[PDB]
């Protein structure tokens, strides 16, 4: 369509080596698109293991979303940091079924409290109808369901502000972590879940959890592939 | 209604 830098027809792709390296170049279609969200997964939330110094960087390795922009991601051959991988991987896999809700990072004073510190939450929505329809009480539905898919580039664009506003909130907006703390993935299904189902490294639970009244609440960012739709938020105690 | 808890988890002391 650009006939001043190429003959050939316009693809809805992304043209970058590094991009490719970490997460699928063509999102338009329901399988990409949602194995782009387990990419995102695997990414943002390793992004904030690291930055909020969860675990040491020993557990990380250096990898680059553009030439410009870096970032650590969990290391697959340490082997506590392959074991957290693939509890996100677990997560991840149930975007494909459509069964995922939210999975949050969930840090706490106390093992076993429902009462967080500090969580990062990532919500999903799922289209249907050539990802036009959002499938179906939270703030950021109403609008994230209206967004529209607007292309591989955009999702680019949305998962770079994603990891650069991760890497500024956690290094120069919040506090450090307290001495003591147990930081935990949680998870919800949707109700479309059979109760067969269950994600692989998560036992169930008849608890989520809870906020303090007076925490405060910021937004990372959105992802919006062919045919789903993340939130990410950041409620924090060291805001 | 249904939720779930990761098995491992990340202790600092």
């Amino acid at each position: 369509n650009n006939y001043n830098e190429s003959l050939n027809k316009s693809k809805d792709a992304i043209d970058d080596k590094t991009w490719s390296k970490l997460f699928p170049s063509i999102v338009s279609d329901p399988d990409r698109s949602s194995n782009f969200m387990i990419r995102a997964i695997y990414v943002v939330f390793s992004a904030v293991l690291r930055q909020r110094n969860i675990l040491e960087k020993e557990y990380f390795s250096k990898n680059y979303i553009t030439e410009n922009l870096s970032c650590m991601t969990l290391s697959f051959k340490n082997l506590r940091a392959h074991q957290i991988a693939q509890l996100l991987r677990a997560a991840g896999d149930a975007t494909k079924d459509g069964f995922l809700k939210e999975i949050s990072l969930v840090v706490t004073e106390h093992d076993g409290d429902v009462e967080a510190i500090e969580v990062f939450s990532m919500k999903f929505i799922y289209f249907e109808n050539g990802g036009v329809v959002a499938r179906l009480e939270d703030p950021h539905f109403a609008e994230l369901a209206q967004l529209r898919y607007e292309g591989a580039e955009s999702v680019r664009d949305q998962m770079v502000t994603i990891v650069r506003s991760v890497q500024f909130l956690c290094t120069k907006v919040l506090e450090p972590l307290p001495a003591e703390f147990t930081a935990n993935f949680r998870l919800k299904y949707t109700n479309d879940a059979p109760s067969n189902f269950r994600i692989d490294g998560f036992d169930d639970s008849s608890t989520f959890y809870t906020l303090p009244d007076g925490i405060q609440s910021v937004t990372i960012g959105h992802l919006r592939p062919g045919h789903h739709a993340a939130h990410m938020q950041c409620w924090s105690k060291s805001m | 209604a249904r939720y779930g808890v990761s098995n491992t988890s990340i202790n600092r002391k």
